[PDB]
């Protein structure tokens, strides 16, 4: 198997910057290397083939280079429809191999998370389960951590981790925490906690509830 | 210079089989070979194989030989890939492409789940409810199957400050979750509701969040 | 656009 | 409180299917579940499924479910498991285990290989050859199929000082290598001779180390 | 899916010490553990169940704590026939679960490898392919690595790499090295050259030779 | 030696 590592693996990048994105191959591949885009939900789109030709619709601001091992592409300068990821393909050999994919983001300041906590709803408590849930929306960058805590206690599973991808106004993210339990087990206890933590302070970001109400 | 067009979204059960097509449009279909490639946020893109409808020639991946069947048929132009024997890690997103073009995946589902209505709860701040200058609601959509569903706040007209994340499994079925934040002022005076819909089982929620006795 | 060169080692 | 044992190595084809049994001895089959699992130097020890020959109950692992069936004859004390749609990731060690007991487990090997004989090359010190205290010789058994190879030095007369590395798969064939180190006086004035044998293609050789040219 | 953390992955002991191997579960398991150990080419060895029972037939020696979320299994004083890999086993809920497995081995001063090279054999080379081969053996401890380079430059793959278990005299490890090429490509360079990083020295452990013969 | 406890989870 031809090995294909693309780096860097995740760039930070401004609209209007020239991008430069590689892919060495283990051996020799006689420049049958594609590079291709995905954008998030849609299938992949060819940008260039046989390591230089660029494909019929694709703007002059890509180009490919390289030869051998190794191969580059360069984004002249980048635009907001660029965003997503990208990948190598070599086509040289069976079995076909792909990179990593090269996942690029808008830079943007810092931001912490505005973290919110919701004790279950009725309606659910009323069923027999019982849902925590745990807001982390609008921070930069994309790291986080999430732990939850029932007295005292972290709990590990029961527990559902969701992100939205880049927003394309604010350019932060966001991330949704559901702990889910069964009403016996969550009657069970008391002070149920959320912590976060993120680049933008050195202690955890920590909301809380205590079910006899706090 | 055109073309792949892909079989529609496929559900299937455990132990069965499943055959995707993949229609080659405007250009010489017995010129190029035609690959089949999986993806799943896993294991990231594999090649599965490929096959070269002039030639008839067929190159596998060594994982998927005895699981996959590659064929082609002239007078459509279609290549055709059989899985068999499927179960939940085969559930992915399938491609066939030319290597430049790309056809537009179909999507196969492995499961044994039944259509089943989603729960919706209502996500009210906790009690006390502090005084910041905005906050934030949130809707809790549980257990459905198969997706999607579409949610909304106050029926489209609530769509500022909105997040819906993406749906996950869990216990072999679907959830989701969004939040809204609004001023303070807003609410609880203006009323917010969450609409839920679920095609699947014709399912249409509409949800008040009042705020925690 | 490309000619089969794409590599078609199946030929 | 007695034992479980499993049949013996299956070598199958990409595509076919196996059955493999599992036979309890010494206590009462009835009472305790059977569990099927699975084992590879990629991905360690994977749970299968199992059932409870007593009540017929049967739970899987989702990652099984479509391609393991798992079936016990009261009759025979004997459990079963049937695996459909064979590729080369299937190829491990399965063992049924009570929980606390375990079967000696059966090696299932998934290849289209045919059997073939081994090249065996001698590979002698670099020309030149220093003046150390000892040489290291060694041989090089090539492409075989399958396993196993049994290789000595001087018909097992020669055994101490001997490295012989366990055979790996390149190409869908098996290679193996071992070496000796010898003092500098015995070689080359002494003969060293490789034998190498392959019951599976009744394959015997032997090869001397000779000095290179 | 209830998570086995065992730890350590990997010890290094002598002969009559104690030994104490652990498994955190994810969530509360009720004490339905497993602890057993394999061998090279052997079966599974169940040595306690339930947490803390002996099985009949395994020395006292062993003896299994632990309740809720931790578990450990002491080894009293280690014998030789003890050496091998520990895994636990949850079987409170399903999925069945194991640990990653505890690889026990005699520790021994450091011992550097000895290296050797060996060109292709004439009986190969008229068979049309070329393979490279290089003994790294008797080394303490286990981590080595081995580059391959063909006219000064690293070669990546073609390359089979081959390990022994510890040596039950002195305690060593041994490897070999296959660098497979067809004689064609074999044929088109001179400088073959086998290196070896190991923690007993600095600087790589180099083995070459010229194919015009040095 | 064990007894179902072991815990036969299908009994």
């Amino acid at each position: 198997d031809i090995k294909m590592t693309q780096s860097p693996s995740s760039m930070y990048t401004s609209l209007g910057e020239r991008v430069t994105i590689t892919c060495k191959a283990s051996q020799d591949i006689n420049s049958f290397l594609t590079w291709f885009l995905q954008k998030p939900g849609k299938s992949p789109k060819t940008l260039i083939y046989r390591a230089n030709r660029l494909m019929i619709g694709v703007p002059s601001r890509f180009s490919g280079s390289g030869s051998g091992q190794t191969y580059s592409l360069t984004i002249s300068s980048l635009e907001y429809e660029d965003m997503g990821i990208y990948y190598c393909l070599q086509y040289d050999d069976f079995p076909l191999t792909f990179g990593a994919g090269t996942k690029l983001d808008l830079k943007r300041a810092d931001a912490a998370p505005t973290v919110s906590i919701f004790p279950p709803s009725s309606e659910q408590l009323t069923s027999g389960t019982a849902s925590v849930v745990c807001f982390l929306n609008n921070f930069y960058p994309k790291e986080i951590n999430v732990k939850w805590k029932i007295d005292g206690s972290e709990r590990q599973n029961g527990v559902l981790d969701s992100w939205t991808e880049q927003d394309s106004k604010d350019s932060t993210y966001s991330m949704s925490s559901t702990l889910t339990l069964t009403k016996d087990e969550y009657e069970r206890h008391n002070s149920y906690t959320c912590e976060a933590t993120h680049k933008t302070s050195t202690s955890p970001i920590v909301k809380s509830f205590n079910r006899n109400e706090c | 210079q055109d073309q792949l067009q892909q079989s529609g979204a496929e559900l299937v059960r455990p132990g069965a089989s499943v055959k995707l097509s993949c229609k080659a449009l405007g250009y010489i279909f017995t010129d190029y070979e035609i690959h089949w490639v999986k993806q799943t946020p896993v294991h990231g893109l594999e090649w599965i194989g490929g096959i070269h409808p002039g030639s008839s020639g067929t190159a596998y991946n060594q994982k998927f030989k005895g699981k996959a069947t590659l064929t082609a048929d002239k007078s459509s132009t279609t290549a055709f890939m059989e899985l068999s024997s499927l179960t939940s890690e085969d559930s992915a997103v399938y491609y066939c492409t030319r290597k430049d073009y790309w056809g537009q995946g179909t999507l196969v589902t492995v499961s044994a789940a039944k259509t089943t209505a989603p729960s919706v709860y209502p996500l009210v701040p906790v009690c006390g409810g502090t005084t910041g200058s905005s906050v934030t609601l949130g809707c809790l959509v549980k257990g459905y199957f198969p997706e999607p569903v579409t949610l909304t706040w106050n029926s489209g007209s609530l769509s500022s400050g909105v997040h819906t994340f993406p749906a996950l499994l869990q216990s072999g079925l679907y959830t989701l979750s969004s939040s809204v934040t609004v001023t303070s002022n807003t609410w609880p005076s203006q009323t917010i509701t969450c609409n839920v819909a679920h095609p699947a089982s014709s399912t249409k929620v509409d949800k008040k969040i009042e705020p925690r006795v | 656009g490309a000619t089969p060169e794409d590599l078609n080692q199946k030929l």
